[PDB]
């Protein structure tokens, strides 16, 4: 029962498999679906959830353990996801003009973000190594980022004239900004309407799981770009109905929950 | 506890006693009777 | 009396441990104008009365369509301001509710409860008791 | 972990981790408006950085929240740090409101959600509460008997209710354990969690500013105690509060530790 | 029993006692009308009677007693039960009168009767007091010296003399132990008598509903010590503080015990 | 010095018998004597007090160790005894109307009673042994019972209709009351004017000594109708004054100081 620590643990190959811990993890988990307006809207029914958590019953999912949430747009839902279950699935519709943004909600679902707070105003502040970036959420977030030089003067900006400032950000709900590691920079943020917070990657969230309902595999959750991965949780379906969907998830959701594990935090 | 339960006391073979809570809402209404 | 569609009416015919929790309420009187042949037109208006939770009992519904085993609640009252008199008369200031317009133009009298009891009904979840009725009483009448 | 640790009481006093864990950690104030109008000046934060830059602390590592009142900062609190200092105005008149912060802040609550219209709760141990946050909440609670009906209340005319809350932005609530109670809550105003509280959070601290110790945590009329990160002070400024606070931040990050159970924003984790 | 008492280390830890003491024992709260006024109910005696039946206290066992006022509580405090409660607001304009009920009924008396006009008294030991019920007391002393005469005061004329309580339903004097007092007191309306004071008495539970620590049983300015039958609680309302009571009432019993002396209804012993 | 443990106590037989404590526990002790009204009123002097403490002085009882209180009847004596001495004498007159409130006011003082309170509105009673009784004071009692059966309901009695049911007392300032041990009953009392006490009979109070002034001696203190007992603090007497009681009084008081004993409690 030591917290605050972590030790050795030590095992050996003799020993046996123990039975499937499927159909008890679903009997003391819950389950939590993302989908879009999109689908009730297509589907024009008021009791497709609990008809979906009927069919989930004979999965072994019981009645109250399922949860349906929804979201107008990938934009709304990008303003603080609040993901708070056991496991989380995202049904996310493809639009190639939203790209980054739906690439920025999986690199901030997916990923596990130690986030400490940001005073533009008194700070100037820098990035320490590769993941420590910048995510600002709120309803309309224009960032501006003026590097700095060892004497604590602007490189191509003027520390006071804020339109040489250089952009980075217009009109967007959720913001993710990587820049140079090793140069102080100040900012520019409407804090009214966005707070900014400086956010460490961590190892990843295995209790969220994306599925990109239409188009190729676009999410570029990695920002240095080498490695353009595709996770065990980020899956892919093409569409013409949402009932399929639906039932496709259902038929195939012990697939989603063998590729979703239970998180460490 | 649901506001609507459904709770069994005693089940023999056929029969059993059945336990129910349950919340209601009586709409009644009075109806007069005019003999002129 | 009151019954419902519900699992508790279903085969109800033995209940005990009965008890209820119902809320109180106000029944007012309305405006009922005697229709004279020719001359003035006395209306009897008003009167309020608030009706009190009391014991609970069985009964029995029978009506023309169904017949139910029902839930009786009772009502006692408690005579409130607004007194009932006939205009253009000699009466007036008489505590009371009117039996000509007691639900003054409304639709009902709605009143919220709770209620608990323990009922004998078989095992097997298939068996009904017989509900609907077709009769034929007062052929003399 | 279940796995032991072992030791030895041999080994040597390691060097001082502090002037290191400045470093690589990050400390938040959260004092009142008050402050800052008594204090009428635009560079103050700018200022004790400065101050702090000496203790150790480097330059964007302090930063300060401004919570207009003790209530308004009671209503859903978010203590996103890795050390944080509460500044607390004392006042008679919001003695319980300023202790249940304290056993919300200082503590570490487990919190499930709560459906009041198709269910009925209890309380299993004597550690959990119903903690409900909001800008007006007005609860109250009928107990029920065995067979679902009310002792002393009506299930359905909510003026028999029992009022336990008037008007109130944070109440946490213990009620006799081991029964069921029905509820009623300004849901539209209100949200309201069935919490567990574990083990404390060592990661805040919180200071009187004015009046002797009344704080009780526990929600136990019988132990009262006064733990080590529960501090007071006797003031009648504020830039003399700030300097003193600056001078003694070792001391009060020496009674402060990290913490141990996860990384999480709010002043509650969510379990469903 | 003068004897002595034997035991080891060996013998085993019987069973709880609890679930017993609670079908053979009585338990009795004692609170304000204020209490009763703010809840504005006709059952909650019952309701919480119910409610204890789940704590193991059965039906006529738990009684409820209201008492108005501080004073008129002091006034001949009535205590015959096996385990009292007492519920006592907090007001500094009657902080020493509620610091002396507690030093009233918590510890035991053993009182003899005072006969002012024919006698004069002193105090031998620091636990010799002069307590004074009544209505309306108005107390006033003269010291004397080693022939008779006074100090700072005249033996005859009643203005001279020392106040020390100005209409008070409860006083605890303690004066200078060795000189003899020649005392004045408003006989028609109250009754003073001289007693000693015994051990504690552990059948009672004080519980401040309101503001912080200031209770000082012992009357010497050094002390100032808070037992274990000595609660504070932090309020707004009273079903929440019933309810505490109620969740909690295991650790007060525990917090007390059952007297050792003797049986007694009134709050101190008479031997004339 | 162990307070609330009974432990065993030796002792032997070649012991020596020890000098008398008379005389001594006389200057050590005060005595109460507890005289009517018509005493002082056959007297009708202002000095008896001083003449017979004076008296007293002879026996060895000095001054301020006799004490006199007056009570004005038997029933306003009754009203809430309290005897706090440590000898007390009681005088008390013989009336067939009274025999009852004489042989009460008897089996409450000549006995040491535990008493806890009760409260008839909520809760229904029951004596579980012989020695449990309902003690009621005041200046006009009323007491109303209903036995109860096994299912709450009444016998011979209604426990809504007052009327049905049974009464024991009628405006008496003191009653005792034994009911039948094991029915739960359910009472009416005038609690605007009395209180009533639940109180377990333990034994007796050896510090009281009760002298019936006139008539045989009819006190039945054991509320069972077998013993019938006398014992050696119930004294009686005949009379035609009451100088000549106080005389005998005094003259005898040490055997009467012989026959009490100071409590254990
Ligand atoms: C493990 O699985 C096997 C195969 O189904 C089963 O027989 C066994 O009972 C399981 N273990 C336990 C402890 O039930
Ligand atoms: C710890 O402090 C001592 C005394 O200043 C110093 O000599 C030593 O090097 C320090 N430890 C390390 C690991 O530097
Ligand atoms: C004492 O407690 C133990 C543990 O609960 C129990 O098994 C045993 O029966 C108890 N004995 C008595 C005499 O109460
Ligand atoms: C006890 O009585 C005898 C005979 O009167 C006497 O001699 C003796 O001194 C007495 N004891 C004491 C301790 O005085
Ligand atoms: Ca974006
Ligand atoms: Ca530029
Ligand atoms: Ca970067
Ligand atoms: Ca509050
Ligand atoms: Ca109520
Ligand atoms: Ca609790
Ligand atoms: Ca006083
Ligand atoms: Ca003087
Ligand atoms: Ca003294
Ligand atoms: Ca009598
Ligand atoms: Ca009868
Ligand atoms: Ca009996």
């Amino acid at each position: 029962q030591n917290y605050g620590i972590n030790l050795p643990i030590t095992g050996s190959m003799d020993t046996a498999y123990a039975n499937s811990t499927q159909e008890e993890t679903f009997l003391t988990s819950t389950l939590c679906l993302y989908y879009p307006t999109e689908a009730a809207t297509e589907i024009n029914d008021n009791s497709w959830k609990d008809t979906l958590s009927q069919l989930f019953l004979t999965k072994g999912w019981p009645t109250g353990s399922v949860y349906f949430k929804e979201y107008t747009d990938i934009a709304s839902f990008s303003v603080d996801p609040q993901l708070y279950c056991d496991y989380n699935v995202v049904l996310m519709k493809y639009d190639a003009t939203l790209q980054l943004d739906m690439s920025e909600l999986a690199d901030l679902i997916l990923n596990e973000w130690l986030c400490n707070p940001m005073d533009i105003t008194l700070y100037y502040y820098q990035q320490t190594d590769e993941a420590n970036k910048w995510i600002s959420m709120g309803s309309s977030c224009t960032i501006k980022v003026c590097p700095l030089n060892t004497q604590t003067l602007g490189i191509g900006c003027l520390t006071t004239d804020t339109a040489t400032f250089e952009e980075v950000a217009t009109a967007e709900k959720l913001v993710i900004t990587d820049v140079v590691d090793g140069v102080n920079h100040k900012l520019d943020v409407t804090t009214a309407t966005c707070t900014i917070r400086n956010c460490k990657k961590l190892g990843p969230r295995e209790n969220v799981a994306v599925i990109q309902v239409g188009g190729s595999d676009v999410l570029d959750i990695t920002a240095d770009p080498t490695t353009a991965p595709q996770t065990e949780r980020m899956m892919r379906i093409n569409w013409k109905k949402w009932w399929q969907v639906f039932y496709t998830v259902v038929d195939y959701v012990n697939q989603i929950i063998q590729a979703m594990s239970k998180r460490s935090r | 506890a649901q506001a609507n339960e459904d709770i069994v006391v005693s089940k023999t073979s056929l029969w059993k006693e059945m336990q129910y809570n349950r919340d209601i809402t009586i709409r009644f209404k009075f109806a007069s009777s005019i003999v002129k | 009396d009151y019954w419902d569609d519900s699992q508790a009416f279903r085969n109800m015919v033995y209940v005990r441990s009965l008890a209820a929790n119902l809320n109180s309420v106000i029944c007012t009187g309305g405006d009922y104008s005697f229709a004279l042949p020719v001359g003035q037109w006395p209306v009897m208006t008003g009167g309020a009365v608030s009706l009190h939770s009391a014991g609970v009992t069985l009964s029995t519904q029978f009506t023309d369509f169904v017949s139910l085993n029902s839930l009786r609640f009772r009502f006692r009252l408690t005579v409130e301001e607004p007194s009932f008199s006939i205009t253009r008369t000699r009466v007036s200031r008489l505590y009371g509710l009117p039996a000509a317009n007691p639900n003054n133009g409304k639709e009902y009298y709605e009143v919220a409860g709770r209620f608990s009891l323990i009922s004998l009904v078989p095992s097997n979840d298939d068996y009904q008791t017989p509900i609907t009725n077709s009769v034929t009483v007062r052929q003399d009448l």
